RNA sequence: GCAAGACUAAAACUCAAAUGAAUUGACGGGGGCCCGCACAAGCGGUGGAGCAUGUGGUUUAAUUCGAUGCAACGCGAAGAACCUUACCUGGCCUUGACAUACUAGAAACUUUUCAGAGAUGGAUUGGUGCCUUCGGGAACCUAGAUACAGGUGCUGCAUGGCUGUCGUCAGCUCGUGUCGUGAGAUGUUGGGUUAAGUCCCGCAACGAGCGCAACCCUUUUCCUUACUUGCCAGCAUUUCGGAUGGGAACUUUAAGGAUACUGCCAGUGACAAACUGGAGGAAGGCGGGGACGACGUCAAGUCAUCAUGGCCCUUACGGCCAGGGCUACACACGUGCUACAAUGGUCGGUACAAAGGGUUGCUACACAGCGAUGUGAUGCUAAUCUCAAAAAGCCGAUCGUAGUCCGGAUUGGAGUCUGCAACUCGACUCCAUGAAGUCGGAAUCGCUAGUAAUCGCGGAUCAGAAUGCCGCGGUGAAUACGUUCCCG
């Protein structure tokens, strides 16, 4: 059957929202649309910067965008010109002054989006899908996750009949709401069409609940 | 939606915005009781002579991302498909799965 | 939830607006300056009336 | 059920006579949750029988219920004690429905008096069940 | 050999198999066991009538497209008069309504008109702006050119993503060791128990994961913090209105905690897991409800949300416009609403909710109107003002079983409001009219408790347009002996 989104089901339990601002019903829609435009623009621009998470806040008549990346130098620029250009672009898009902040990820193999992007890049570069899946799973398990599942769907290898292949190591307790499950999806565009990649990573059980998380 | 339909919607919003002030002025003149009957009749004639796209009733709410004309949800400005996707990703502040 | 036809297949979402009220009486001189110097945290809207 | 035995649902005594029999009769009379209308219908009969012939309202109703009580199902089987009252109440409601008077309460009281004296569609139906029992 | 026939006994031609034993599944009108509103016991419906709505068919210029047993048919559509719109008739444009790359000129814009159904086209005003290493540049518009744009065109049987279904079914797997030539087997089987592969015992097996349960939300009892816009027990003043001084008690509002664990007693179980009964406690063995849906199955659904391989069109299968259609009507089906009355209809008087919405909005109050509503005016960005009248209920009168003082379809005549515009084709109001309908065959559906039944209230979509959908409270049942058969 169909499965609920692992992040959406925990959005109020052990997971925090990616947007943090208040707006009355008159500007909620405009704020949300500009936020979505910002996310799309950043996703396109920092494609090679190894960016996974974007957090948008609107503290007081302004904006703050925190970008979590494994390539802080490439995001920042040679002398910091790139973050200034990003601030200009984001201010132009959002209509309010915006501040960019950088959060450096020191363990890329425990981040679901980065693994999915790596696997999709391998598939587009025509590495055998089973080899890519097992390499990613082994790398994450060496990095220290307590479980990882990787799934690929589509015309795997160019076959005319599409199918789905998955591989899992460790523990992935999807039905435990307090489990820390990072989830990500990505598309690989090949000559024969689209291949979908899904990654689940389990990093232990969070105790104390949202009070512990400090919502 | 098609690019033609999206551009049609944009042009209609532009016309409504361009003619917003004069339409309100004519409607106020029509509602005026101190104004002459001839004045109110002329105001009605001018209102009927305005371009059709100046009327806000011809605007249709469309998804801000895809242009879908069904299932709009005024509060978010997105149709149901993109709303479901964004909410379950966690990019919509405050919205969570509801149970009671 | 379905893209085409399943009327019984829906997600039910909710959003809550919480409100709190604080009253300050006999305000000292430093009170207003301290309140204005207090930082504005994202996600909370603060309205002050005198 | 299948595996469980469901505990019988105990209903409270009526707040006027403290009589579970009268409460069950009221429940049988009542339609779509209108308890007050059924209360009026039953209490009108209980007060009117007292005026017409002086007996205790509870005792007179119990005696008539015992009179209308059957004792055989349908392959013959005896009715358990609960179904005796359950079937007598339904018969007394259905039959009292069809007599013609101004109010339902007056019809109910009229057939209560009638069944006390051995005439009523209720005890015709009881004798019909008796006939069918003698058949097998 | 009486006969029926027996015995001896080929070839032409034709196929790439035909066979034996054993393994794993699937099935059996084979055998054991168990569960589920499956049956049984009950209470209400559908199938009959009128209307609403969807579908098939038929019709049409078009009646746009998709969904088709359960699992399509108040489905996509959380809302087709124009728009939406994808369809038809007719009128128009051609690097195009939209993007990137190139070459030139103009600020952009703005006023008045005229022709036209409009799309469009032509005359006619003002403005001609922002930076500047200032020789030009930033938008923005117009003109030329070609690579291209564009396509709700085809393929869901090339795909991603998303969803339904079996089914909230209790199952589905893996490593080392043993047995077998082998596919495989064992473990996971065997005895009790449970809502559950839930738990406890035995055993060539010894060890793990995903599933079950719990963690999350809501409701029932209590405590702490908090005392306004909410509250009023005690005091005082009152126009008897928490109205006013005042109080922080109570209700409530909403954050954080406490409690329930077979904890105590009795009996059984096997001397285990478990099971039955009792006290206390608001609550007792899973207290109630929500969310959460394993491995897999159906080339299930969706190229018309979107993305995407491939195919096809390019003065047209692209784009703009006005009018029409999606609302047709000999018919058939599905899902609903309203009734057929006295446990009721009408009239008069009088009580008791919850939840949600409101600044392009909701409106106190007054006046006008029979009314829908109109005008003036007031408070509210809301525990502050408002939608707002809860309705069934209770008391009194009347109707007296009649197609009626039941029912409210249809049609005639007047209006109101939204909207540029209610003919096709809106909702509502008033007068007149007053249809079928007398409780509905075979068959079939929902429901085990605050449930069914019945009564009203709100919202999403939305200018206007719900009997649908998603929620909220009020009143409040009947019956479960049991698993013999119906189904799974
Ligand atoms: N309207 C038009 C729709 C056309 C449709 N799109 C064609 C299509 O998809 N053909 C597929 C395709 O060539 C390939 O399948 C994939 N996936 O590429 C192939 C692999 O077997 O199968 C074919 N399909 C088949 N169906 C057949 C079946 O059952 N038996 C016999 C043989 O005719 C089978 N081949």
């Amino acid at each position: 059957g169909q499965k609920v989104h692992p992040i959406g089901i925990r959005l109020g339990v052990v997971k925090r929202h990616n947007a943090n601002w208040y707006a009355n019903p008159k500007q909620y829609a405009e704020y949300l649309l500009k936020d979505l435009q910002v996310r799309e623009f950043l996703t396109k621009k920092l494609k090679n910067a190894m960016v996974s998470n974007i957090l948008i806040e609107r503290p007081s008549g302004a904006a703050k965008v925190t970008i979590s990346t494994a390539r802080p130098g490439i995001v920042i620029g040679k002398k910091g010109e790139d973050i200034e250009k990003l601030q200009r672009e984001l201010t132009n898009i959002m209509g309010v002054p915006a501040q960019v902040s950088i959060n450096e990820i020191d363990r890329p193999d425990l981040d679901a989006r980065l693994v999915a992007e790596a696997i999709a890049s391998q598939l587009e570069k025509r590495v055998m899908f089973r080899r890519a899946m097992k390499r990613a799973v082994q790398n994450t398990m060496r990095a220290g996750a307590k479980g990882i599942k990787v799934e690929v769907s589509g015309r795997l290898g160019g076959a005319e009949i599409a199918r789905t292949e998955w591989y899992r190591e460790g523990r992935v307790p999807l039905h435990t709401l307090r489990a820390d499950i990072d989830y990500a999806t990505m598309r690989a565009e090949t000559t024969y069409g689209t291949i979908g990649v899904k990654v689940w990573i389990f990093r232990g059980e969070i105790l104390g609940g949202m009070k512990q998380v400090m919502n | 939606a098609k690019k033609g339909m999206i551009n049609r919607e944009l042009k209609r919003e532009k016309t409504v915005a361009k003619y917003a002030a004069k339409r309100a002025e004519l409607k106020a003149t029509i509602a005026n009781v101190n104004a002459s009957d001839e004045e109110r009749f002329e105001a009605m004639l001018k209102l009927q002579a305005l371009p059709r796209n100046a009327s806000p009733v011809r605007l249709r709410n469309r998804c801000g991302l895809t242009g879908r004309p069904h299932g709009y949800f005024r509060k978010f400005g997105l149709s149901r498909n993109k709303l479901r996707d964004t909410v379950m990703q966690g990019d919509v502040p405050g919205v969570v799965k509801a149970s009671w | 939830t379905s893209p085409h036809v399943n009327k019984d297949a829906r997600d039910q979402y909710e959003i809550r607006t919480y409100k709190r009220l604080i009253d300050i009486v006999q305000p000292t001189d430093k009170t207003v300056d301290a309140l204005m110097k207090l930082d504005l945290a994202a996600g909370v809207d603060v309205q002050i009336a005198l | 059920p299948r595996r469980r035995v469901v505990a019988a649902r105990e209903i409270l005594p009526d707040p006027k006579f403290s009589s579970q029999t009268i409460a069950k009769f009221m429940n049988h009379v009542m339609q779509d949750g209108k308890k007050s209308i059924a209360e009026s219908i039953v209490y009108g009969a209980l007060e009117r029988v007292q005026e017409k012939n002086k007996v205790d309202p509870v005792e007179f109703f119990e005696t008539t219920l015992e009179k209308v009580r059957p004792m055989v199902e349908v392959v013959p089987m005896e009715v358990r004690p609960s179904r005796r009252t359950a079937l007598a109440m339904r018969w007394l409601v259905d039959a009292a429905a069809k007599r013609s008077e101004k109010t339902m309460a007056l019809r109910l009281a009229g057939e209560l008096l009638d069944a006390a004296e051995g005439k009523g569609a209720a005890i015709k139906k009881r004798e019909d069940v008796h006939r069918m029992a003698e058949a097998n």
